[PDB]
């Protein structure tokens, strides 16, 4: 090729800038990054941006544009530009440039107090700004070593500290920080100032509840924060983990009130005061709301005997749970037919099984025994209602067996319409189901590795061409026999246009 | 109207104790001792894990942890009150952060609180008293070393502290074998009676014979088949005293060292 | 005639190689990780547990122990030609000294051989592997670190001599599996073919997936249960690989910091 010639780039800038191979401009103003590129055919330009997926000043950035233009700039948008240009004839020209965004914060001031002969204060200094900041301190009069100042390890020029080894009267003034950028890019200095006076002192709380505080649903809760000490006058905060505060709970700063509490708004509530003088105060209050919810029981034929069915001549376990807020708070009744229990039948309220789990066995089991047993989970003089489990035994209860029906093994569907799994379970009582995949380790629909259902269905809206695969059924281990779950396996095709 | 009087001393010092008077005190004990003259005493002398608690445990915040910027303050306070030294002050807060750092969980303000503690633990009291048993064992004095690494967590203390400074004394004294006391309200344990009588037996025996082991032996007794071995500085062996005794070597050798060769180094002599 | 010049670079560095050119290389990579200006690649890095063997073998005396003397030359040549400041090396150099001395069994030669060869090993590899991986899983990279802790002895090295510079690359490119070659003569054990299965499923999984552990399970094979976590500045996780390996964290976290945060700061700023 005798004139067709590798495309050549130059970056250019303009713009607003301030003061080599970088762009220094303060932040709020415009960028404007020109490239200027030559060779035959006339190569295209795009301008694109260099950064870590997962951190800091990231953006996906990539502008088919001689020329980059950033208008009002942040820090964040700051970061290594480069402008590609290709024509295909030879190798694509490339040019860097960094953009480096520059600003001052204004500075943060905090204080610290603290043999027994002399006391000191500390007064530390904070500010973020690009490029690193230059620190001044006075006492109306700058300072200097005639006490100490420095910067602290784990600080990467941000911070600066004023020491008062012995505090003097003299020493109870208002004490200020300077912090200058240098001026650069024409960016104004910025003070912040304390009064330091022998009155200074941390934040202090005092609360309105105990540590741990119990409540039923519905119940109106309020919760007093009070100040105790402080100079300046602290902030005080409340904060709710997980998740926020509302809805039906208001703040009216230092009374916080849960209005109609459900138990969804159980969890830890922190009070917290802060006036940047030692450490913030905080005080911690654990609300736990009172619930009771899926009572379950379990069928254990002969362990020893190495059985799964019940036999006469052998022991039975009849399992009882349910899972509760004070869980240790709850009791079980075991009732058969009426409400009995020593010979034969015997109580144990736990076992290996989960946790806090009442069990009654049958030695030797009797046609005698045949019946229609009832665990009872109920909280000590609590409003809430009362939970029970039925559970018929008689010779027709059996372990059960789970299969596929016909030959839905494989069914296929066209993607987006809806699907619909299937398989079916024998026996007495019918466990649910759990689907599971098995091809690969990966969510469903429902979001998480396992969906539940009574009914062996597994239904799916929006069917997609990534659900295409094997799906694993069986018998779930409560609500039936305690037994090594039986399995079953369908295959799901999702078919898609060519 | 003496006593009454209000006198505070440099931090970390004392304002009225003993003196070198050069009669009953010669000379500077550091002197006396690095220049052997000492007369040859049978010695035995220990530390405890925790000696420094009181010295973080007013820095302690209310989740049991301590700040990065209170750590800081702390080794500056220790700094300028132990190394009043002008020039140089700044590479040694920053050396000696470093070395009392756990830069595996770093970012952990309890295990910047044990570390803090270990701090001042290896300053005032180990480092202090190696020096002496490896002076007192090269001079050839018979020395016997110790690390005190149990105690009775009364409710009045914290639930994470270790043994901290004194913790020992009940132990030597016995005080377990009688019960709990108005001075010593420890609800003493079986163990806590058991490491009393060892204690006790080590104590006495080297007032009998010079040796821990002589002439009463350690009759579960975990130190049955332990025998104190002599210190010396070359091996430096010394007794862990705990629940699971057995002799060790080299006490914190890294961090005691840093005080007694490097740091006085970085005086620029 | 340009290739047979003698041009003598300064010790530790290169004459003639990568530049920091503004286009190719935009910038000090240093100041460009730092900054996190880079993609966000898949990435697999590691050191070896004695890579600076031929540091010290040099040095080394008939009774393979490196004088206190020598080890003392070893450290001011180091400082000199990598720390090449006029004001305040001293303390730098007995610093150095001070954290790569093993104060347990200060007086053997040959320990002493063994931190001086760590000495050069962490500042060369390990402290720079480091800060890339910490800097690349910072900024979103998905970063897996190991350690290698085996090799293959021929009569040429010494038998004290640790995994190597470069000992790991006959593992990685299946040697074993093809027996001794003429580049590559040691006499390779069965668990020489064995760990360079492992080596070769873990390097051609990250090809194949990104992920040493898939698709291709460890099939006694000692890796058959050991998953390779991803490492993180947090926890730091890293493959220990030999013939006993495990997931470890933290590697040699406390000299690693030392020169990536305590030395810079000595600096002076
Ligand atoms: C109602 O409560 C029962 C517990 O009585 C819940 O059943 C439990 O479900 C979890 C997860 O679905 C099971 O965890 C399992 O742990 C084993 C550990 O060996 C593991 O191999 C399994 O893959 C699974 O992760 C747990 O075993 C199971 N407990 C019993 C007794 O079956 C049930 O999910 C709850 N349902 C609702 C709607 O609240
Ligand atoms: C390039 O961008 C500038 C402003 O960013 C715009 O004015 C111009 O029309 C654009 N031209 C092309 C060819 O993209
Ligand atoms: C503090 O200063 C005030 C002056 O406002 C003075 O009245 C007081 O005695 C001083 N001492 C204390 C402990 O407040
Ligand atoms: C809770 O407050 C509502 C109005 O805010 C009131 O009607 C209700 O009776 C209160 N219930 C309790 C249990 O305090
Ligand atoms: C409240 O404090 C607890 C510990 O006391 C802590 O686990 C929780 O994260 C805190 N919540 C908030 C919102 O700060
Ligand atoms: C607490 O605040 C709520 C609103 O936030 C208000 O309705 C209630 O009367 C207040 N009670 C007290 C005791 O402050
Ligand atoms: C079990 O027996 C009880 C006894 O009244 C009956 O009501 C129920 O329908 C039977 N079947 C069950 C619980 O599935």
């Amino acid at each position: 090729q005798g004139v067709y010639a590798p495309a050549q780039a130059q970056i250019i800038h303009a713009g607003q800038a301030c003061v080599e191979r970088v762009y220094t401009i303060r932040e709020g103003d415009t960028l404007v990054l020109q490239c200027l590129v030559t060779g035959h055919p006339r190569p295209q330009v795009r301008w694109t941006k260099t950064a870590g997926s997962a951190s800091d000043k990231f953006q996906e950035t990539s502008v088919l544009n001689e020329t980059l233009r950033i208008e009002k700039i942040q820090r964040l948008q700051g970061g290594r530009y480069y402008c590609k240009a290709e024509n295909g004839v030879g190798v694509p020209a490339i040019k860097s440039i960094r953009v480096d965004v520059q600003y001052l914060d204004e500075p943060v001031l905090t204080v610290h107090q603290t043999f027994y002969q002399e006391k000191t204060v500390f007064l530390r200094c904070t500010v973020n700004s690009n490029p690193p900041a230059r620190f001044i301190w006075k006492r109306g009069a700058e300072t200097l070593s005639h006490v100490d100042i420095y910067e602290p390890l784990y600080t990467q020029g941000e911070t600066k500290v004023l020491k008062l080894k012995n505090l003097r009267p003299q020493d109870y003034a208002s004490y200020t920080c300077q912090v200058s950028v240098r001026n650069v890019c024409s960016i104004p200095d910025k003070s912040i100032t304390f009064q330091l006076t022998n009155t200074t002192a941390p934040p202090a709380l005092k609360l309105s509840v105990n540590e741990t505080l119990v409540v039923n649903p519905g119940d109106n809760v309020t919760m007093q924060c009070s100040l105790t000490g402080g100079d300046p006058q602290p902030e005080v905060l409340w904060s709710h983990s997980p998740g926020p505060l509302p809805p039906n709970s208001l703040v009216q700063g230092g009374n916080l009130t849960i209005w109609r509490i459900r138990v969804e708004d159980s969890g830890y509530y922190n009070c917290t005061a802060i006036n940047n003088v030692g450490n913030p105060a905080k005080k911690t209050v654990n609300l736990l709301v009172r619930s009771m919810k899926n009572a379950t029981f379990q069928i254990t034929p002969d362990v020893i005997k190495e059985s799964e069915t019940i036999q006469l001549g052998q022991d039975l376990k009849l399992s009882c749970h349910v899972d509760a807020v004070p869980q240790e708070k709850v009791v079980y009744s075991w009732y058969k037919n009426g409400k009995p229990s020593d010979r034969l039948l015997i109580t144990r309220n736990d076992p290996e099984l989960p946790p806090v789990t009442c069990s009654l066995e049958i030695i030797d089991l009797r046609f005698s025994d045949y019946g229609t047993y009832l665990c009872v989970a109920t909280f000590q003089g609590a409003p809430i209602p009362d939970l029970s489990v039925e559970v018929n035994i008689s010779s027709e209860t059996v372990p059960p067996t789970i299969s596929v029906p016909k030959g839905q093994s494989t069914i296929t569907v066209r993607e987006g319409s809806r699907a619909e799994l299937q398989c079916e379970v024998r026996g007495k009582p019918k466990p649910p189901i759990i689907w599971s995949r098995v091809d690969k380790e990966t969510p469903m629909p429902s979001g998480t590795m396992t969906v539940e259902t009574y009914d062996g269905k597994l239904r799916l809206e929006s069917v997609s061409r990534d659900m295409s695969g094997t799906y694993k059924c069986q018998t779930a281990r409560y609500n039936g026999f305690n037994i090594r779950p039986r399995e079953a396996l369908v295959q799901l095709n999702v078919q898609f246009p060519p | 109207e003496l006593v009454d009087q209000d006198i505070q001393p440099a931090r970390y010092h004392i304002a009225f104790g003993p003196v070198i008077d050069g009669d009953v005190i010669p000379d500077d004990p550091q002197i006396l001792m690095e220049q052997g003259e000492f007369l040859n005493y049978d010695i035995m002398l220990g530390v405890n894990q925790g000696e420094g608690l009181k010295f973080v445990e007013n820095i302690v915040d209310s989740d049991d942890g301590i700040s990065a910027s209170d750590f800081d303050f702390a080794v500056s306070n220790f700094v300028d009150n132990l190394y009043g030294y002008p020039e140089g002050k700044d590479v040694l807060r920053e050396t000696i952060k470093f070395m009392y750092t756990d830069w595996a969980d770093r970012h952990n303000p309890e295990t910047r609180r044990k570390t803090l503690l270990a701090l001042f633990t290896d300053h005032q009291w180990v480092a202090p008293a190696v020096a002496t048993a490896d002076l007192h064992s090269n001079f050839g004095s018979p020395t016997y070393f110790y690390a005190f690494y149990h105690h009775c967590q009364t409710d009045q203390v914290p639930a994470w502290a270790d043994a901290a400074h004194g913790d020992e004394v009940p132990y030597v004294l016995g005080i377990p074998m009688i019960g709990p006391t108005e001075l010593f309200p420890c609800n003493f344990s079986k163990n806590d009676v058991m490491l009393s009588a060892v204690v006790m037996t080590y104590w006495t025996n080297f007032a009998k014979t010079g040796d821990p082991n002589q002439p009463v032996p350690q009759d579960p007794n975990r130190f049955e088949e332990v025998a104190w071995t002599r210190y010396s500085q070359k091996d430096q062996l010394y007794l862990h005293i705990g629940l699971k005794p057995r002799v060790k070597e080299h006490y914190r050798a890294n961090k005691v060292n840093l005080w007694l060769e490097l740091v006085p180094h970085l005086h620029n002599l």
